[PDB]
């Protein structure tokens, strides 16, 4: 709940899913 | 899920599971909100039209789960519901307005590598990344067109404007919820399917790399845009039950 919102497996990990990345993109444009 | 793929073991440590007793089968989705709380759309249990009324004793949730239906030791943990809170002002009779409740857990849930609490939203984070245009990711086990996905399946979609919302249905689309989902003529495909209501819409803050919770999936565009519960716009509720347990 104060560390909600981190994924064990992928951000304390310094781990990007294989399409986060994407969504990163979303907000940029392309 | 349409158009997805399989996610990544971990992926969505607060995804969950609403597993039906009898028929055993999976009802919905949901997601991890505490060590004692679960979001979920309301009408995954109560639905008039479809004559369905599921009780806290009608099933259980399954949390920390990747397979759709192998039991997963050491891995997924369940749970027993010990209240059921659907919204007050939820109407089913027109659009599913406020298609929101909560579960709350007889017992607190421990966290893991697999398993682990999404954090809501808040107006600032909402206002930022609630647009059009930016995209929300959206993960289940709901079908696919076999129709049925072994593992998780995830999903990325971007936020259509409200005004297109509207035109896309007769449907009055209300402030309580928003859609999602590509034009016809964007060419790729993908969104949530049968199965996969009661699941998390969510995005990543780039203002401090948290994963955020902004909706719920209420109605599935297919397997036209797929509605989603702004679980901000509903976060005085939420929190009016929390305090009230």
């Amino acid at each position: 709940e104060a560390d909600c919102g981190l994924r064990p497996l992928f951000e304390k990990k310094s781990l990007e899913d294989k399409t986060e990345r994407e969504l990163l993109e979303s907000y940029i444009d392309g | 899920i349409v158009e997805g793929s399989d996610a990544e073991i971990g992926m969505s440590p607060w995804q969950v599971m609403l597993f039906r007793k009898s028929p055993q089968e999976l009802l919905c989705g949901a997601s991890l909100i505490s060590d004692r709380w679960v979001l979920t759309a309301a009408h995954c249990l109560l639905y008039p039209p479809w004559d369905k009324n599921f009780t806290e004793n009608d099933l259980l949730v399954r949390i920390g789960k990747h397979s759709r239906t192998r039991y997963e030791r050491n891995i997924e943990k369940i749970s027993m519901l010990e209240k059921i809170y659907i919204h007050p002002r939820y109407n089913w009779r027109e659009n599913l307005d406020r298609d929101i409740a909560l579960m709350k857990l007889k017992k607190p849930v421990a966290f893991s590598d697999y398993i682990h609490p999404v954090c809501l939203p808040d107006r600032e984070t909402a206002a930022s990344l609630l647009q059009a245009g930016y995209k929300g990711r959206v993960t289940g086990w709901g079908n696919l067109k076999k129709g049925q996905p072994s593992v998780l399946q995830v999903v990325n979609l971007p936020i259509v404007e409200r005004p297109v919302c509207k035109d896309s249905t007769r449907i009055r689309i209300t402030d309580n919820m928003f859609c999602a989902g590509y034009k016809p003529d964007e060419g790729k495909r993908g969104d949530a399917c049968e199965g996969d209501s009661g699941g998390p819409f969510v995005m990543k803050s780039p203002f401090n790399n948290r994963w955020y919770q902004m909706g719920i999936v209420s109605a599935g565009a297919g397997c036209k845009y797929g509605f989603y519960t702004h679980v901000f716009r509903l976060k005085k509720w939420i929190q009016k039950v929390i305090d009230q347990f």
